[PDB]
RNA sequence: UGAUAUUGAAUGUUGGUUUGACCUUCUAACCCGCCGCCCUUAUCGGGCGGGGAGACAGUGUCAGGUGGGCAGUUUGA
RNA sequence: AUGAGUAGCGAAAGAGGGGUGAGAAUCCCCUCCACCGAAUGCCUAAGGUUUCCUGAGGAAGGCUCGUCCGCUCAGGGUUAGUCGGGACCUAAGCCGAGGCCGAAAGGCGUAGGCGAUGGACAACAGGUUGAUAUUCCUGUACCACCUCCUCACCAUUUGAGCAAUGGGGGGACGCAGGAGGAUAGGGUAAGCGCGGUAUUGGAUAUCCGCGUCCAAGCAGUUAGGCUGGGAAAUAGGCAAAUCCGUUUCCCAAAGGCUGAGCUGUGAUGGCGAGCGCGAAGUUCCUGAUUCCACACUGCCAAGAAAAGCCUCUAGCGAGGUGAGAGGUGCCCGUACCGCAAACCGACACAGGUAGGCGAGGAGAGAAUCCUAAGGUGAUCGAGAGAACUCUCGUUAAGGAACUCGGCAAAAUGACCCCGUAACUUCGGGAGAAGGGGUGCUCUGUUAGGGUGCAAGCCCGAGAGAGCCGCAGUGAAUAGGCCCAGGCGACUGUUUAGCAAAAACACAGGUCUCUGCGAAGCCGUAAGGCGAAGUAUAGGGGCUGACGCCUGCCCGGU
RNA sequence: UCUACCCAUGUCCAGGGUGAAGUUCAGGUAACACUGAAUGGAGGCCCGAACCCACGCACGUUGAAAAGUGCGGGGAUGAGG
């Protein structure tokens, strides 16, 4: 198992924008990974420190294409909040 | 006025559900017919 | 003893009670209680075997020493008490080694009353003994078929059962259905009327008190339909229409006696 | 309800040719929703020990009776 | 296609001005008006499953239109050690090793285990966005666990300390009634603060409007509630015992378990009328359906289990105990609707949908009328105001002649006082019937009561005088009554969707069966209900309170 | 998952009235019995909302509705919902 395999890539809102300015970033994750999985994950990838972690899970949309009505994949997404005395990321 | 269905997916799950129909001889042949003719939702 | 209800209304006019005077608490052991659930007339198999059963006040179970193991041991009654789960009242009683049980209630009984249950005890009253060493003459309560079983007889209130003579291995007894009996002599009884004495001098005085007793409604079969019951049907109101009154399951009531000719214990009774 | 197999050991009894039948008795068969111990922290069962009943009962096969409890059917033109 | 541009367009107040836009009764904003208000309001289940928010669009759906949305497109949005549920407990029931039965299939069932609707269990009060929030942010806390560490204590074999999957305690319980205590809440009654003193005649104060708070946790305290204690000995508590239990002695109030709430802190903050800032922020009265609390009393129909917790030893026992500091704390759900246009009813359906909160005046009251908080103006309209239909309101004189029938409608209706029959099971009948009075002002803040230290607030019988009206429970709502009879004693139940009854049931009576492996019943049988009962019980049949009675036939079946 | 019955666990029933048993007091009795007040608080008790049920009518009867609505109605702390 690796952290690379852990996360699987950001989320890019002005949500987001307004918690990275609060030094607290976001994710979105493989489904069965945990809390504690992702938080030593990103103090492994990026050597920085954490003061907690809050996640949250989707469910999938329903969509429509002409006659054909899937569903979006479901998603897993992971707010962590950054400490003080601890860096940022690009 | 009242009606006959009343949901509880609960019931539906324990009564029509896939480890009922499982657990007896009669339910797995349900299953087998309701594969051959080839539904998608075999059970609930 | 009883109380008679003045009619302060059609459900009341009529009632009476028991003043349960003899009782002495309010409260049982918890040690010796145990679960109870109702059980409708049903089965393990679900469906209803038995009619007019089912929805009654709940209960909790009183556990009993039916069977008087302990002898030599002199235990001393503590209170009288209610038990639902029968005509009769209970007797707590304490032992001299700490432990505690209950037994049933004769009459005439009272609180600091000593016991005794083994055989070179004494005839009195509360003790229990086997028919051997019981003379003749005696009136006696929870009588025991087998030895160590229990006793799985005249148990209910106000009953009793007198003692007639012995053939050695086996003894004669009287029954409170007025019947005769041998029975093997090593088992146990215990002396005394039972003792509540009035439980049949009662008016339940409506139908919600046998609702609370958890007897439901008893249907006539002459108002039934012939699918159900024999005599069932009829343009109006109509007597029974056969040979006999009859069973819902197609069986006569009247006289039929129903006891098995083939079995054993036609031996060891007498007359009835 | 009876015959028979499980279902044998005796003491007598009466029959015709030893024999079977009948009454009593016993126990080891069988049975126990009786007790104690172990399996086992178990109200199942199953092994031991006792106890109780006992060649009965129960069960299987056969037979008779009863049997609208139930079923299939008829009840003319 | 016809029917036919016909019926219908699904309860309920809208009007106007602005705006948008190609285009407006129908969309947005404003102002008025109107409806709900024990509900059409706030929370929240089950269920739905993106309907939520934002921005575009108006082909379809919307019973019309549509610039609009619970429609279509894009995007976005749901943050938990403490909430609810799992890593905790068990009921009913279910599964069920082995096993017992059984043509097979399978059924039953032990040990064991699943299983909430219950038990136990650590976090609240303020802000916060367009959409989440006791989850985020700010403060202050708590619970469990861990030791790289600091401290204090104790002890290493009588060796301090730990706590059994065992024992014991406790958890652990009904129904009703009623006093008490406290609190939410309410009143605005004072007092305080802010603002205004107006144009219709009048009013500087004797006036108007608005607001007049703050937890969890920590320390202390308490209304009160329960509970008798201490010392020895032990036929039991499957092995043991300092714990239980039992007995005997010494004391008789103390002790303990609890305890709603209250005081200080928390709070050198927050909130707050009102204008990113921010005043006063107390007292009095009333007062629960809520808490103390099934606490007490009474009653009988006699009121879950298990685990958490505590304790006992057994056992483990060479390092432990306690406090602090530092640190760790997973998974699922969290949007939104939730008497509704998202749920169940084929519909954007006059229906149904568990539970919590639930205001004010009058009021006994969650009734009822009008209103708050707050929410709606309801998915076709305007316009004439006819026959006819429906729902309503009035009616001359008469007054049930209508009629199968006083069906329907009308009438009565609230409170107080007087008075109240035949009959009776002596309880009732009975709110019988029948009569009479209710408004406002002054005596009067009353006689008096509750509170209060008092002042001061609440409640307010009665009479006297007087004033008005056709009319005084002036509106809404809240019995029509009587005489007699049949049937059934009664309260109850029933043909969901034609029939509510004289039918069923009922308590009571009677007959019969059944000696406990009962009997009966289910099942092929095992196994079960009966019953963890035992003839004062259980089953079956008939009859039906109560009172007086229940006659003759046993030939037939 | 409707509905009949049962099992287990929970929960709801505004307000008002009547006034039992018992207890005490007084009269009364040899004692009682009995009588009058106070307390007390029962009841398949009363009136009546929520809630539940459906008798009487009307309307609807190609409905708002595949069994309803409106006006009244019955029960409403017990065989309760």
């Amino acid at each position: 198992k690796d952290p690379r395999d852990v996360l699987k890539r950001p989320v890019i809102t002005e949500r987001s924008a307004d918690l990275m300015t609060e030094k607290k970033y976001t994710f979105e994750v493989d489904v069965r990974a945990n809390k504690t999985e992702v938080k030593d994950a990103v103090e492994s990838i990026f050597g920085v420190k954490v003061d907690k972690v809050n996640i949250m899970n989707y469910k999938g949309k329903s969509k429509r294409v002409g006659r054909y009505t899937g569903m979006t994949s479901r998603r897993r997404k992971a707010i962590v909040k950054l400490t003080a005395d601890s860096k940022e990321i690009e | 006025m009242k009606r006959t269905f009343q949901p509880n997916n609960r019931k539906r799950s324990k009564v029509h559900g896939f480890r009922s129909r499982m657990s007896s001889k009669n339910g797995r042949l349900v299953l087998a017919r309701r594969r051959r003719k080839g539904r998608k939702v075999l059970s609930a | 003893a009883i109380k008679k209800y003045k009619p302060t209304s059609n459900g009341r006019r009529g009632m009476t009670t028991s003043d349960f005077a003899e009782i002495t608490t309010d409260k049982p052991e918890k040690s010796l209680l145990a679960p109870l659930h109702k059980k409708g007339g049903r089965n393990n198999q679900g469906k209803l075997t038995v009619r007019h059963q089912g929805g009654g006040h709940k209960r909790q179970y009183r556990v009993i020493d039916f069977k008087r193991d302990k002898d030599g041991i002199p235990g001393r009654v503590a209170t009288v008490e209610y038990d639902p789960n029968r005509s009769a009242n209970i007797a707590l009683i304490n032992y001299a080694d700490g432990e505690k049980r209950y037994i049933l209630a004769p009459k005439g009984i009272q609180v600091g009353t000593e016991i005794m249950s083994g055989p070179e005890a004494d005839i009195k009253v509360g003790n229990a003994l086997p028919l051997i060493n019981i003379p003749v003459g005696t009136v006696v309560h929870n009588i025991e078929l087998k030895p160590g079983k229990g006793g799985q007889l005249v148990r209910s209130a106000g009953t009793s059962a007198q003692v007639l003579g012995k053939e050695g291995k086996y003894v004669l007894v009287r029954l409170n259905s007025g019947e005769v009996r041998m029975i093997l002599s090593a088992c146990r009884a215990s002396i005394g009327q039972v003792g509540n004495e009035q439980h049949e001098l009662i008016n339940i005085g409506k139908a919600g008190r046998s609702r609370w007793k958890g007897i439901r409604p008893t249907v006539r079969g002459s108002v039934m339909n012939p699918n159900d019951h024999p005599h069932g049907g009829g343009e109006g109101r109509a007597p029974i229409g056969r040979k006999s009154p009859m069973s819902p399951w197609g069986k006569p009531t009247l006289g039929f006696k129903t006891r098995k000719k083939k079995n054993k214990s036609d031996k060891f009774i007498v007359r009835r």
